[PDB]
């Protein structure tokens, strides 16, 4: 069984650096990419970059490229991410994830496994080429209802669109990849549709476990980008 | 011949198989 275990929480002053680790077990480390995504408190998901344990190649989001370094150690099955020159807006939970199996060895893609996250708190000193949108941002529903969420890509992304569920206090979980392919172990009430720019996630009969935030993610080109999330809430 | 990473632009498949120099 696939496991990613991340290092413990960090508290840093601005200007400092942090080095996070992610230990992989239960699979052939060099056959899959290892990538990093962060989430500021109460905010959405931001893709940081990708690393190949196979050949050492990396790609960093331009926003962060100057201050980030990602490496892998194939003798210990451990991935590392260093973020330098810290600022207040770097406070976030940092996740490592396993890019799912792809057409070529260790290619970046949707994450089929997530670390548990590392909180990095930067202490207080006072007081995206394909953007994605989601509609609605919030919706309330009752058990048994059909819930349908829209995703829109600002440029065509073919079918390179994934959907994730995130429950309060947990890492996200992959539901759908390639627009309409249901991930192993996900209930059949979840289904995805669309290609090009307009996509949908529908839950045919909402269950109590389904109240959560849902995110779409395009993986057509780097940098990968997430939609801002849709919260599915219990009716008041 | 090989695919050099200098031309991979924003393409993830290229970045997965390219050789760095």
């Amino acid at each position: 069984q696939v496991q990613l275990v991340q290092s413990g929480p960090e508290v840093k002053k601005p200007g400092a650096s942090v080095r996070l680790s992610c230990k992989a077990s239960g699979y052939v480390f060099t056959n899959y990419g290892v990538s990093w995504v962060r989430q500021a408190p109460g905010q959405g998901l931001e893709w940081m970059g990708w690393s190949s344990p196979y050949n050492g190649n990396t790609y960093y989001a331009q926003k962060l490229k100057a201050r980030v370094t990602m490496t892998t150690d194939t003798s210990t099955n451990t991935a590392y991410m260093e973020l330098r020159s810290l600022r207040s807006d770097d406070t976030a939970v940092y996740y490592c994830g396993r890019d799912m199996l792809g057409v070529v060895q260790a290619v970046a893609g949707p994450f089929d496994s997530w670390g548990q996250g590392t909180l990095v708190t930067v202490s207080s000193a006072s007081g995206g080429d394909t953007p994605m949108t989601q509609s609605p941002s919030s919706v309330s529903a009752s058990v048994g209802d059909r819930v349908t969420i829209s995703c829109r890509a600002s440029q065509g992304i073919s079918n390179s669109l994934a959907w994730y569920q995130q429950k309060l206090g947990k890492a996200p979980q992959l539901l759908i990849y390639a627009a309409s392919s249901l991930q192993s172990g996900v209930p059949s009430r979840f289904s995805g549709s669309g290609s090009g720019t307009d996509f949908t996630l529908t839950i045919s009969s909402l269950q109590p476990e389904d109240f959560a935030t849902y995110y779409c993610q395009q993986t057509n080109t780097f940098p990968f980008t997430f939609g801002p999330g849709t919260k599915v809430e219990v009716r008041r | 011949n090989f695919v050099p990473c200098s031309i991979c632009s924003n393409n993830p498949t290229c970045w997965a198989i390219c050789k760095r120099i």
